[PDB]
């Protein structure tokens, strides 16, 4: 998949905009409640799994980084997004849980906007998440 | 079913879906369109796919008045989506898939219009959808 | 629920997954590890995964005896597998997908040791497993 | 996704064994029947869904031979297959029905090669069928 040039635009704006680590954080609490399963392999976090917890915190860190590192070259993320997808696979999490966090995420970008975040915008997000989904689950063996 | 949590945040909210039918049901459509625009072949009779469309607005309130009607019924939803299901799997061969793509747009329509939107909220609106999904898909089992 | 037609067709499919119950279990269990590993992470006791281990294929026989028991209980499929949902669900955090992961795992299992295997008969073993899938992920509802 | 050299063998050794067009016919087949709403965008077959149709049989002759396309090239399969993709998004067909039509197809493969097409047969196929699937997923805007 890969994103217009008015796309990654728009794209580029929301990431200079938001707070990084707060809105990554809040959309990992999301998921944990909304899809509960979710929570299985995250023992590090001891029961944790709200957004202001110091465990989802340090995490929220890792996963804005990363999704940073996609926005700097959305050419090359599948490729610099390999080690992370086996990573994942190793801990066994199932590839469709990276289209639910994109999800979730989508909600805490609508909750942020409101109605700037239109059809078109979050099109833009849908086509990011989609291939940040994709670059997670192509190196899983 | 539906847990008891979840059953009541349902309740409450189909009050407000009945009340902004038109609105919210338009903006709906018009994410699944532009997310998904595969989706518009269903809609052979439309002209345009905008939320400002009046084929639009007309069939959004008809989804969103049977959402909140389906709210009321959530003891016997079978019974109630019946007709809908047929309408849906044996007329119109929807594509199961599609009933979740467009849950996932109806999310994002709630979060932008409504005053609040917390994660405990999301998850009883996800798993209401999730029951909707699979009652229009029962044509097909 | 289930048609007419798919339900006839796996009443007397349970007497044949009962009989080779074992052997099937064991064939699908390996199949379903083989293909996602991540899985293997659910199973944090077992020391080998092959269809050869003693611990898949004393696994495998509950699996597919609980499916052989669920093919005499089509009519309130909901209180029947009410405790395996709860195992599932609520203690070992089963992500949704791998139900759907693992069925169509079993449907290879079954079209490798069964005399015939037709579109017909396939349709409804799929629908069933459809409806077991929906059953196990009650406790996220 | 991408496959190991024994996974790549093995797959190239199926094609040069197999009826290429015979077993793509019967899968299209198997899919029409399992899943229902796959029909929809196939006005052209006048409603013969068989393998000995001569609308499937015709049909059945292009997508065996971008199959072998792909088999071909495994390393070029989503560049060569960017039209392809757009192709199947424009006709309206939904992404996830790639992984049914590769569901189908293995259930053909185990209904031929029966016993010998254990677990590791089993992930090599589905693993073609996944990098198959997005790459026609891909392309879609
Ligand atoms: C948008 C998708 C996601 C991104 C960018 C992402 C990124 C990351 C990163 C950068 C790490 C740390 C890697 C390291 O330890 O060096 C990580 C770890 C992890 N991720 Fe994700 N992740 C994503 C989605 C998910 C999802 C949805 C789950 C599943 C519920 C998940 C589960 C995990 C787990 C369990 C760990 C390891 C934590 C530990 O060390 O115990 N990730 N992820
Ligand atoms: C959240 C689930 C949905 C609900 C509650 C819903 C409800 C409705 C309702 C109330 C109608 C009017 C039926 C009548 O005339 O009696 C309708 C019609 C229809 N629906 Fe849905 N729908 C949903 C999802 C979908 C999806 C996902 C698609 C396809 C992408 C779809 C395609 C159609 C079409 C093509 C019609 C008829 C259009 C016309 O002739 O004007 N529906 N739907
Ligand atoms: C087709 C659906 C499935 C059925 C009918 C099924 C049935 C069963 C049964 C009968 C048991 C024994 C429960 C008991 O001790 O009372 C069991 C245990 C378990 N199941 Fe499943 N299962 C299915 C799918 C899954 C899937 C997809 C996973 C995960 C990938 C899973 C993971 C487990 C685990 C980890 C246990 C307990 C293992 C142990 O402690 O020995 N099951 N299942
Ligand atoms: C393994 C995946 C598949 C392959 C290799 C494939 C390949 C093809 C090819 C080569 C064509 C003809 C292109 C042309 O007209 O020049 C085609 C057409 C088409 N495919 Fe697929 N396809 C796949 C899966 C699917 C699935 C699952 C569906 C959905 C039910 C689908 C629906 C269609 C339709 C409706 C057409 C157009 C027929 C017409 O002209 O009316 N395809 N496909």
């Amino acid at each position: 998949v890969k994103l217009s040039e008015d796309q990654e635009h728009y794209i580029k704006g929301v990431w200079k905009d938001v707070d990084h680590k707060q809105i990554t954080a809040k959309a990992l609490e999301r998921v944990f409640v909304v899809y509960p399963w979710t929570t299985r392999l995250f023992s590090k976090l001891q029961g944790l799994f709200s957004a202001n917890d110091i465990g989802v915190q340090q995490h929220a860190d890792k996963v804005q980084r990363a999704l940073g590192e996609a926005i700097d070259d959305l050419k090359k993320v599948e490729i610099n997004f390999q080690n992370l997808s086996g990573k994942h696979q190793e801990i066994g999490v199932d590839t469709q849980n990276f289209k639910l966090l994109g999800q979730t995420f989508m909600v805490e970008l609508a909750l942020h906007y409101k109605k700037t975040f239109r059809p078109k915008e979050h099109a833009a997000a849908y086509k990011f998440f989609r291939l940040v989904a994709e670059a997670l689950s192509s190196n899983y063996h | 079913v539906l847990s008891s949590q979840n059953k009541k945040a349902i309740e409450e909210l189909g009050n407000l879906i009945k009340a902004n039918a038109e609105a919210w049901g338009a903006d709906a459509l018009a994410r699944l369109f532009e997310l998904h625009p595969q989706t518009k072949t269903y809609f052979s009779k439309f002209s345009g796919f905008e939320a400002c469309n009046e084929q639009v607005k007309k069939h959004g309130k008809r989804v969103m008045n049977a959402l909140a009607d389906a709210t009321h019924h959530l003891d016997n939803l079978h019974l109630h989506l019946e007709d809908l299901a047929r309408k849906h799997g044996e007329n119109l061969l929807v594509d199961p898939h599609n009933f979740h793509l467009f849950a996932d747009c109806i999310v994002v329509t709630l979060a932008v219009n409504l005053q609040a939107f917390t994660p405990v909220t999301h998850c009883a609106v996800d798993k209401f959808l999730e029951l909707v999904a699979y009652e229009l898909s029962s044509c097909y089992r």
